[PDB]
RNA sequence: ACGGAGGGGUACCACCAGACGUGGAGUCUGCGGCUCAAUCUGACCCAACGCGCGCACCUCACCAGGCCCGGACGCGCGGAGGACCGACAGCCGGGCGCGCUUUCGCGAUCGCGCGGGCGGUGGUGCAUGGCCGCUCCCAGCCCGUGGCGCGAGCCGUCUGC
RNA sequence: AGGUCUGUGAUGCCCUCAGACGCCCUGGGCCGCACGCGCGCUACACUGGCGGGGCCAGCCGGCGCCCGCGAGGACGCGCGGAGCCCCCGCCGUGGCCGGGACCGCGGGCUGGAACGCCCCCGCGCACCAGGAAUGUCUUGUAGGCGCCCGCCCCCACCGCG
């Protein structure tokens, strides 16, 4: 299909190739370009904590990207202390 | 799964240099920023992460190297046996000996 | 699921290793 | 007057630097467990972090000529994507292990997978404390034999002194028949020099 | 010679990060570093659930992280480069403490 | 332990004296019931129902359909006289060399079976650890020697202020 | 035997493992509605509604110019805080200028994609202080008034302050 294409008149339509404004998270996987042409097309953020692999209720404030529930277990360690 | 020779020399050599792969746990696209391959590309270029985890499965089922996880980082170091195997794949001599060892 | 054919000596296109040759429409090997 | 962004660079440089540390003591705790490590620390360098550690058995740790802890140290630097050679780790030794709950645990927990109940090892552990010079101890372990404590003399267990001579640890034991949660705790009233209040004496 | 060089102390622990000022401002007796700017405390604050499947009570833990950070930006160019290694130096050595120099 | 038994005390999660409210309407949300292919599930007096930290795709298990092996490591058989893998063009397909129809390309990164894995928001919270909730917005709990009882137990640990 | 195996490289035993409960892609659903109630929000007006003007907070905090009625938009740099309330007028007991649910054209923002969210003109539902019953509260307290953070591509009647 290399050799091939749609009307010209159709090509004014074609998306504008700005930049897409949906990224992917990364805390710290080279952005690099058969099941490959769709193997994971479709993008989106995938923020997690940095811990253990999970989604769901996650703190992003001060850049932290900590679960909640596993954050009780490590915040002696990290600094924070529970007074007042 | 077709992975290339070249990656193959490439991880083998970056490991008995550094003695230690520090790998990230990931299963989608994506590229290691570490080792590197150059196939008449005219700039060396990276793995896939794919490739890369599969060669680290199949090279720590086979007893070469053993592994830690601590959280979302696979840190591997290589045993005796290690040391024994890889230098006949780069082909090498057994007087050469890991960095580490020169004083890091 | 296509099949193969077991690989004979064809590509010699000649009648005395003449090399002529280094198929309905043109193409290329890969895709360019 | 001033500009609130500028200061934001310095407040966020030293909490990353906090999180970069805790992911060392999981690691050391799931690696360096046959030196027992005990705790560690950070100093970012002008071009490393000097991670100072402390293990009861410090020739564990290190190799010949520290050889495998030359190995972790490229390890680290991969990781972090720091340049090599100038990580400088280096090593402490512990002296009043009987004073430490994270040792003690450890050591106890290997005992009880050694076939032993937990009757022998919890009086060991008490005993090795007590001789070590404490107030008091205190084993519990819990899971598939309910909860069988054992105590020897008095703790406290309640107010702020506690975060402070008071030091707890706990583990997780993986045994065919399930689980056997076991933690210590250890309560030192001489900790640092440090008067606990209402603690008077009065003279002639 | 001459930088116009900034001094910045930031850490947690309000025991150390005074003390050490002191020992600083000691090394700066004669080099004329004075009095530090200290800084609104920067209280960090996170709340959560003290219950991971939310049963009972609705109950919140609040912990919090100050970030204390004093500032020694008197020297300037008033020391040398050459000093302000000797600065860096015979200060002492706190294990978290951070600090960064910049002109 | 309980008592529509007595005596001492105590508390705006009890009352006296007051204040402000809800239940009456419209509406946000959650909970049961009905419906659908699915309307994913946990919890039900205090001690379930803006709570399991904001659901167009992911989140997401649920419904209609479709790619891939991403089957480590050992043993037996086969394989460069060719193991496995991609593709321009035309049709059917939401689209993809997904399938078919011709024919080019790639080269051991292996293929079949037997052992043996990894993985899984799949089940039992009545198999468990950890963490919380409640008893508890309480004032109570025990040790060594000694004494009383065959003994379970009692005194210590108070019918005073 | 309160809740949590659906927070985790926390886990025993079961069920699934090449037409997959693995991982991924396109759609739909979790919002669907004769009805029952739980925490809340807006009101039923003159101790008030509308217009013009004056003015002071704290957790803390980013601004100029030009288009556009407004929401918003193109540029360029580092600079900066409110409702109640007080003053002057209109309305004049009429479900009326109280009330803003519901609905019809239209102009914009986020996003690959509006079912999401804002602004403008028009229509103007119940509601006349709420039964049996029931909840909370003693000083900067109840009550009234507004302002920031959380999850968040957009949105707060929610929660923490
Ligand atoms: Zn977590």
């Amino acid at each position: 299909r290399n050799l091939g294409s749609c009307g010209a008149e159709d090509l004014d339509s074609r998306v504008h190739p700005s930049t897409i404004f949906w990224p992917t998270e990364a805390d710290n996987a080279s952005g690099v370009p058969m099941r490959e042409t769709e193997f994971c097309t479709h993008i989106a953020h995938k923020r997690e904590c940095r811990i253990c692999g999970n989604y769901n209720s996650v703190y992003r404030k001060y850049g932290l990207f900590i679960c909640r529930r596993c954050f009780k277990e490590n915040a002696g360690k990290i600094g924070f202390v529970k007074l007042h | 799964v077709h992975i290339p020779k070249a990656v193959y020399k490439a991880v083998y050599a970056h490991l008995y240099e550094n003695a230690s792969l520090a790998l990230k746990e990931y299963w989608r696209v994506g590229n290691v920023p570490g080792i590197t391959y150059v196939d008449e590309n005219g700039k060396l270029c990276n793995p896939t992460y794919l490739h890369v985890n599969c060669i680290m499965q199949s090279l720590e089922s086979r007893g070469v190297v053993k592994d830690t996880f601590a959280w979302r980082h696979h840190y591997y170091l290589l045993t005796e046996k290690g040391e024994q195997f890889i230098r006949k794949e780069l082909d090498l001599t057994d007087d050469v000996l890991p960095t580490p060892y020169s004083k890091p | 699921e296509p099949k193969k054919v077991r690989l004979a000596c064809l590509k010699y296109y000649t009648i005395k290793g003449d090399t002529a040759e280094p198929a309905r429409h043109a193409d290329r090997c890969h895709c360019g | 007057i001033v500009r609130r962004d500028e200061e934001n660079v310095y407040y966020s440089k030293y909490l990353n630097d906090c999180i970069m540390e805790a992911e060392l003591h999981e690691f050391f705790s799931r690696e360096l467990v046959d030196a027992g490590y005990a705790s560690c620390s950070l100093c970012r360098t002008i071009d490393s972090i000097c991670v100072i550690i402390q293990c009861a058995e410090p020739e564990v740790v290190m190799g010949d000529n520290h050889y495998r802890l030359h190995k972790i140290e490229y390890l680290l630097a991969g990781r972090f994507m720091c340049d090599p050679k100038n990580f400088n780790i280096w090593v402490d030794k512990i002296i009043k292990r009987g004073l430490s709950a994270e040792i003690m645990v450890d050591n106890l927990r290997a005992k009880l997978e050694e076939a032993m109940p937990i009757r022998r090892a919890a009086y060991s552990i008490i005993r090795t404390a007590m001789r070590a010079g404490a107030a008091g101890c205190e084993v519990i372990v819990a899971g598939k034999l309910r909860a069988n404590k054992f105590k020897e003399g008095c703790l406290i267990s309640t107010g702020h002194p506690k975060r402070i001579f008071l030091a707890e640890a706990t583990r997780h034991i993986k045994m065919r028949q399930g689980v056997i949660g076991v933690k210590v705790r250890i309560y030192n009233p001489n900790i640092r020099g440090a008067v606990m209040p209402d603690k008077i004496e009065i003279g002639a | 010679m001459h930088q116009k060089y900034t001094i910045i102390v930031v850490g947690k622990d309000l025991k150390l990060v005074e003390r050490y000022v002191k020992s600083i401002v000691k090394e700066g007796r004669a080099f004329g570093i004075s009095g530090p700017c200290r800084a609104p405390v920067r209280r960090l604050t996170i709340t959560t659930r003290k219950s991971p499947c939310g049963e009972g009570t609705n109950t919140w833990h609040r912990f919090e992280l100050r970030m204390y950070k004093r500032t020694f930006w008197v020297t300037c160019g008033g020391n040398d480069i050459s000093t302000i290694l000797s600065k860096t130096v015979v200060i002492p050595g706190i294990q978290v403490t951070v600090e960064v120099e910049e002109p």
